[PDB]
């Protein structure tokens, strides 16, 4: 069993019984936090390539945070 | 994938008998199941079929009203109840799987079990008597002399005959059974061996009759 | 219901020959036909479905053709493990799924040079006589061809209607035959005579060989 | 057809409220102090409501105690490149969250893995003020939870970025539900016109709820698991239980079943849970077919129904329909079509949202108008 279906030719309509409910009925809010750092602007020689990559990653991070501040 | 069948035997005409067949190795609850019989030496005969849910049963015309098929998906079994048996129902019955899964149209059988033998003959079941066919004492010194066993007065078929539990296979002839005038079966198993081996190596024939649970070891001496 | 007929009832072909068997239905079963191959003393194996769709694992030498009422199964090169019986079965629209009559397929008789049979005679045992029946056994061993005459003579009197013959199949090693003729009598009838003989005539024998024994 | 009757409401009002409460002086410092010890804590907000709070990513610790010490030590010369990759890890999540919020203007309709991982979502569900049955239900169907929940970017200040994940509650559980499928029911006379068509408009989902029936007309806004029906009470009307009588008898005096009248003789097919309804009118070819055996049924003109057992395809004209191969038992209730009970000359040729009593009464109106002459 677990599911049945009946077709009424009288009104040309079908009913599908046997299901169970999961109705929303409400909401539950929850604050989710991400701890950020306001790293102060560095000042060092960008001579290495790996340091240039780290500088690019820091730029990506600061630009994401800046968009988020600017998104209000 | 395996279909193990049970419930066969000998039953007098008019009585009832139920065959069962258990399945293992596949999702049994989604396959239609066939019963198909085969008379000794004759072709295959479709008997019955039951759908995956068990709500659609179809029987052959020759067994309609007598046989009845059922299934149990919690134990993966198919049962065929056969009452009011005629002598034409004596055959070997297979349970088989339908090739196509989850359908109400039945197509064919792709996985077959080993089968269960059903004999209807009014005769009873009797184990065999094994008599020694001893080598002659005229046998030449060379000499290629012959001996054997006579498996007589057994019912039904078959009996299996080995020699020295299988250690002797060369020169062994186990003849096909004959239906004696008594309505019981009988065959002979003969072995040709060098005559200089008699009195030196023990010769014993092993006869097995499963329908009567009979195991006989017959020692043959001059 | 639908009637199915297979042709030929049996056929004998050598290894490697092209074998074509036919199946015919009483009405239109357009393509709902399966072919099964039952090896000797084995379970039926599904060769193909829908009259042309080979089943996975089946050697490619098998080919199914046909439709409507007529279908053919063809083996391009017959093999040793292809012997047995072949069954066509229709599944046209809501069973009965009728089968066919089957088709027997055997390898040719592997002709051997003529060989004369070794003839032995076995009197009834004492244990069998204790139960009131006597069985004299005449054994013919390792002969070709299959034709042979075995007669029973009790006190030089020809017997009739009390002997049963059983013959083996052609041996896989030397391609020979063996035959057993069992003569069954009552204990009183066995004790009412003196000498028992079986006479064998066969192509490989110069003279009809008679093997006899005296009671005792 | 009854999707227009629903009321409109703000979906994210609760999350926006919690956000407006997060801008008060000291509430973010409260949450930070609560999460100073562990990564999860229950916090009583100034709004009275107590909420669960998660610290899903700690970058201040890593940046300030693992990266800045090694970087700005002597001359920022780095010796190993595994630091670059180790920083590309633990940072992809923040960038993806930023991108997700930027493209969606700060509120995302499905909660992604970047917003909340499955481990974090299950940890949040298990520590919620709900019964154990609701915990099990939410834990087994996390995908439907993500589909029916929001993420509102809330605030970023005091070295903390906060967003409120607004999760469903699932207050009503395990009550029986049933779906109602409808199809046009017309007469089958051979004339090109004068052919009356009747349809039921109450198609959609129905569930028992507090002695009433929650009815969902937009059945597309309801997800279905094995046999569990996730719907939103906001996309729903609330009706008396007696509406179910519309299935046992459609002319009953207790409840008035909403219907629809038309004169359009168009062949259609409506696929249900376990089978298909076929309204075959005109000269249209209507066919039921099995995958391995081809056509197995030809439909005569009228409204008919086939089960999904043995039937895998329904063709109407040039449209092909694949039937759901879900297991179940189907039943065919034989009865005379209701459309044969009305006069074609008195039948209302057009009424979109009507009922049995309304159409039947308007028939009285037109009959009284005709009889006066
Ligand atoms: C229609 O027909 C008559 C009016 O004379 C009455 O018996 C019936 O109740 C009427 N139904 C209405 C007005 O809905």
């Amino acid at each position: 069993q677990n599911i049945t279906e009946e077709f009424y030719q009288s009104t040309c309509s079908a009913v599908s019984k046997g299901y169970l409910s999961a109705l929303r009925t409400g909401w539950y809010t929850s604050v989710i936090t991400i701890e950020l750092s306001n790293i102060k602007e560095n000042k060092c020689n960008g001579t290495d390539a790996k340091v240039k990559l780290i500088k690019q990653e820091l730029d990506k991070y600061k630009n994401a945070v800046t968009e988020l501040q600017l998104l209000m | 994938v395996q279909l193990v069948e049970s419930g066969g035997g000998v039953v007098q005409p008019g009585r009832s008998l139920r065959l069962s067949c258990a399945a293992s190795g596949f999702s049994f609850s989604h396959y239609a199941m066939h019963w198909v019989r085969q008379a000794p030496g004759k072709g295959l005969e479709w008997v019955a079929v039951i759908s995956y849910d068990g709500e659609n049963t179809y029987y052959a015309d020759s067994v309609k009203g007598r046989f009845s098929i059922s299934r149990d998906n919690s134990k993966n079994t198919v049962s065929l109840q056969m009452n009011s048996l005629r002598p034409e129902d004596t055959a070997l019955y297979y349970c088989a799987r339908d090739r196509i899964v989850d359908d109400y149209y039945y197509y064919g059988m792709d996985v077959w079990g080993q089968g269960a033998t059903v004999t209807v003959s009014s005769a009873s079941t009797k184990g065999p008597s094994v008599f020694p066919l001893a080598p002659s004492s005229k046998s030449t010194s060379g000499g290629t002399a012959a001996l054997g066993c006579l498996v007589k007065d057994y019912f039904p078929e078959p009996v299996t005959v080995s020699w020295n539990s299988g250690a002797l296979t060369s020169g062994v002839h186990t003849f096909p059974a004959v239906l004696q005038s008594s309505g019981l079966y009988s065959l002979s198993s003969v072995v040709t061996v060098p005559s200089s081996s008699l009195g030196t190596q023990t010769y014993i024939c092993n006869v097995n009759h499963k329908p009567s649970n009979t195991k006989v070891d017959k020692k043959v001496e001059p | 219901d639908i009637q199915m007929t297979q042709s030929p009832s049996s056929l004998s072909a050598s290894v490697g020959d092209r074998v074509t068997i036919t199946c015919q239905a009483s009405q239109d079963i357009k393509k709902y036909l399966n072919w099964y191959h039952q090896k000797p003393g084995k379970v039926p194996e599904l060769l193909m479905h829908d009259a042309s769709n080979l089943e996975t694992g089946v050697p490619s030498r098998f080919s199914g053709r046909g439709s409507g009422t007529d279908f053919t199964l063809t083996i391009s090169s017959l093999q040793p493990e292809d012997i047995g019986t072949y069954y066509c079965q229709q599944y046209d629209n809501l069973p009965p799924l009728t089968f066919g009559g089957g088709t027997k397929v055997e390898i040719k008789r592997t002709v051997r040079t003529v060989a004369a049979p070794s003839v032995f005679i076995f009197p009834p045992s004492d244990e069998q006589l204790k139960s009131g029946t006597a069985s004299v056994v005449c054994l013919l061993n390792n002969f070709y061809p299959r034709e042979a005459k075995v007669q029973w003579k009790v006190d030089n009197a020809l017997q009739s209607g009390n002997s049963q013959e059983s013959v083996t199949e052609q041996d896989s090693k030397d391609s020979t035959y063996s035959l057993s003729s069992t003569l069954t009598l009552s204990k009183a009838d066995y004790e009412k005579h003196k000498v028992y003989a079986c006479e064998v005539t066969h192509q490989g024998l110069s003279s009809p060989v008679t093997k006899s024994f005296n009671r005792g | 057809f009854l999707g227009f009757l629903l009321g409109v409401g703000s979906a994210i009002a609760s999350g926006v409220a919690v956000c407006k409460v997060l801008h008060l002086e000291g509430e973010v410092n409260k949450i930070k102090s609560a999460l100073l010890s562990t990564n999860k804590a229950v916090v009583s907000l100034s709004n009275g409501v107590s909420v669960l709070t998660f610290k899903v990513l700690d970058l201040k610790n890593y940046i300030d105690k693992q990266l800045l010490p090694i970087l700005n030590k002597q001359s920022c010369s780095i010796s190993n490149i595994e630091t670059v990759i180790e920083f590309q890890q633990k940072n992809n999540r923040l960038l993806e969250i930023t991108r997700e919020f930027s493209v969606n203007a700060g509120v995302t309709t499905p909660v992604s893995t970047y917003m909340l991982t499955n481990s974090e979502l299950l940890s949040l569900i298990n520590d919620m003020p709900i019964t154990n049955d609701q915990k099990k239900l939410m834990s087994n169907n996390v995908q439907i939870v993500r589909q029916q929940s929001y993420s509102i970017m809330c605030i970023i200040k005091e070295e903390v970025l906060a967003y409120v994940v607004q999760l469903p509650l699932y207050g009503v559980i395990d009550t029986p539900c049933w779906k109602l499928h409808t199809s046009p029911l017309c007469t089958t006379n051979t004339k090109e016109g004068s052919n009356i068509c009747l349809t039921r408009t109450d198609r959609g989902w129905y569930c028992d709820n507090a002695g009433s029936v929650s009815f969902f007309p937009q059945a597309e806004t309801c997800k279905v698991q094995s046999n569990r029906v996730f719907c939103d009470t906001m996309n729903s009307l609330t009706l008396p239980s007696e509406v179910n009588l519309c299935n046992v008898d459609i002319f009953n005096p207790k409840y008035d079943c909403k219907i629809m009248t038309s004169k359009t003789d168009v062949s259609s097919s409506v696929i249900t849970s376990l089978g298909a309804i076929v309204s075959c009118y005109g000269k249209t070819k209507c066919t039921a077919s099995n995958k391995n055996r081809g056509i197995i049924k030809t439909f005569s003109n009228g409204c008919d129904y086939v089960s999904n057992k043995g039937v895998d395809t329904v063709s109407v004209g040039n449209t092909l329909y694949y039937v759901n191969k879900q297991e179940g038992k189907s039943l065919y209730v034989k009865g005379e079509p209701i459309i044969n009970f009305y006069d074609p000359l008195v039948f209302p040729s057009d009424e979109f949202d009507a009922s049995i009593s309304q159409v039947n009464e308007k028939i009285n109106q037109s009959l009284a108008f005709i009889r006066k002459s």
